[PDB]
DNA sequence: CAATTGGTCGTAGACAGCTCTAGCACCGCTTAAACGCACGTACGCGCTGTCCCCCGCGTTTTAACCGCCAAGGGGATTACTCCCTAGTCTCCA
DNA sequence: TGGAGACTAGGGAGTAATCCCCTTGGCGGTTAAAACGCGGGGGACAGCGCGTACGTGCGTTTAAGCGGTGCTAGAGCTGTCTACGACCAATTG
């Protein structure tokens, strides 16, 4: 599920991008962008295997479906 | 280039509107936009895999990388729906 | 990395399955997303917690994610 | 002709000799332009569709820019495929 | 159009005075640039207006543009 | 100069943009967020027609500077 | 493929520091990147105007693209001195 | 050899065969591959310049990516290359 | 076992020559649009106060992580070997 | 007056057949990390007030726009014509 990006995990990402408080409503709001951020990542990176005539989603796959959204990725 | 057959289109969806001339221009560049877009990506699939022909598997894949959504689900299925009423 | 990673790699294996149906993934491809998840999501805490400051607080609220995915065209 | 054959509308000879003037490969397929043909034609089938159903919609005869600014724009179906463009309208 | 046409292309012609001298623009080229910088700034002032209604505001100030152009990468 | 980009029009163009009401100080702002967008689009204009050996800068010059930006143009 | 000149180009910069093999990494896809962006950008340059050969000048207009300001001027200037001192 | 006797550090001939099997154009140019070889190698002894000089600012002795995520993100000189890419750090 | 250097061989791009768009320039007259006031009022901005509701510290509960060892799917490869795409003669508008 | 139908002669991919990484799947014992609950107090959020500062309306000033001549630079050709990059036979590490 999406309940395992927990309110902890999001607190540290926030701590980390330098947030001093946060709300108790940031957590589903959280989980629904980064649903929605993996669902423009993932459907590329199926995409990529499927061509690829592959099952398996390297990570090279990866990197192209982030260089797809202008988000190089590099060490991969 | 492609303005013969934008109004060729055109009158099979709505033979009773017509069309302006900046907006032949409009969709001129459109169609070569996304041509060129399409080509350009398939291109890409085609070295990121090393072959040398760009089949329409290539074009199926840069349809589904480009398009968002709903749109690629259904230029996908008229281009096999014609790839297949071609062979036959 | 923030995020543990058994339950990134179930959220990536549970999203991945409305694509093509039983996929496997290397151990790389799953660290490589839950990378970019987490600098992608630090990139998005520090426009909220500027759209946060922008209105004279602290609390960042989910009208400032918005904010900061409708202005980057999210 | 294939376009007919096809029962399409546009020339899958043209796109190919698009495809030849742009080096997009060294070799193309046998139904690669054929599957370009039909999508690009079902791309143009279905914005000359709503600028034809908004034209008649709003009472317009004629299809001017301000109508492909005002659809392409709207129409969520296909104003994801515009978020980054500008019709120019002049 | 919402900008004149002159002084935009003088603004033109004097920001392209930096990159190479004696140049000449085509009747298009400028008509394009003017079209593209007002659909440059109606699309920023509508991410402007929303910093401003974040803030519980009607006025825009210059901080919203740039909270606008901050969030935005620029 | 820039002062060609008068307060009524970029009064106009927050108009059109959705702002009710507009400070005092937002007019030396937006002609300096105008001249950084003109400075970013005519120098890849001009390298495109110093590269096409012209003097003349056309608008297909124009459309790919803003197609390098994402901003592509219809119309030319 | 690009990771033996790295260090090569390395012990010209920084004979005394070395470095690790995930950054060994990460800097050939950076050069496998800027390269497969500056090639793709000359090949675009060399569509636009027709022609089939990439010279140096497009590599050189595709640098003035690619990398803003000072880099481009540094990376233009040193091409530059490089193809100079290669024909003499 | 012309990196040699260009006294370059990269190769010439591996990038003119790489571009050979990207197949970027039909036809190279004579110095085209010295050009783009001296580019790419200032950009490399630019950056690697700042990584060995903060791996002794800082006191470390090798370079780890960590350094390459520091360095790459300030240095407005090329952090303008860099706004869009993550380094990974695993 | 590289990458290079003499020859050779088309052929693409350099390049004088020339037609003619079209960009730049200037003059004069409109008339819109900008510009400078002065006034009144919205509405930013500071302040004070009640009150959620977030943070921090304890327990206690969960499940992630680690270190094993299977087991089989499936990259990645090497080998042929057909079946394709690249070169060429006519119809039917 | 433009395709595109039968035939050639090759030469990327299809398609087996083969290792052997490596992904998925258990178990079991850790101990970190999440989950709950309590309480105190920082800090959103509402309300009020003073008072800048923006908008609207006026008269006056500017200049952009338009129409009409010129006039030369310089895009686009068209036709040569060299120098160029694509091919092949002996090497300093």
């Amino acid at each position: 599920n999406i309940q395992g990006i927990t309110k902890p995990a999001i607190r540290r990402l926030a701590r980390r991008g330098g947030v001093k408080r946060i709300s108790g409503l940031i957590y589903e709001e959280t989980r629904g962008v980064l649903k929605v951020f993996l669902e423009n990542v993932i459907r590329d990176a199926v995409t990529y295997t499927e061509h690829a005539k592959r099952k398996t989603v390297t990570a090279m796959d990866v990197v192209y479906a982030l260089k797809r959204q202008g988000r190089t990725l590099y060490g991969f | 280039s492609y303005s013969i057959y934008v109004y060729k289109v055109l009158k099979q969806v709505h033979p009773d509107t017509g069309i302006s001339s900046k907006a032949m221009g409009i969709m001129n560049s459109f169609v070569n936009d996304i041509f060129e877009r399409i080509a350009g990506e398939a291109s890409r699939l085609a070295h990121y895999n090393k072959r040398s022909t760009i089949t329409s598997r290539e074009i199926q894949t840069a349809v589904r990388l480009l398009l968002p959504g709903e749109l690629a689900k259904h230029a996908v299925s008229e281009g096999t729906k014609a790839v297949t009423k071609y062979t036959s | 990395l923030l995020i543990r990673k058994l339950p990134f790699q179930r959220l990536v294996r549970e999203i991945a399955q409305d694509f093509k149906t039983d996929l496997r993934f290397q151990s790389s491809a799953v660290m490589a997303l839950q990378e970019a998840c987490e600098a992608y999501l630090v990139g998005l805490f520090e426009d909220t917690n500027l759209c946060a400051i922008h209105a004279k607080r602290v609390t960042i609220m989910p009208k400032d994610i918005q904010l900061a995915r409708r202005i980057r065209g999210e | 002709s294939r376009t007919v054959r096809a029962e399409l509308s546009f020339s899958v000879s043209q796109v190919e000799r698009s495809l030849r003037e742009g080096h997009y490969a060294q070799r193309l397929s046998r139904t690669a332009p054929v599957y370009l043909a039909a999508v690009i034609e079902y791309l143009t089938a279905k914005v000359l569709e709503l600028a034809g159903n908004e034209a008649q919609n709003s009472g317009e005869r004629n299809i001017t820019p301000l109508l492909l600014d005002m659809v392409v724009h709207n129409d969520r179906l296909l104003s994801t495929l515009f978020n980054t463009t500008t019709i120019s309208q002049v």
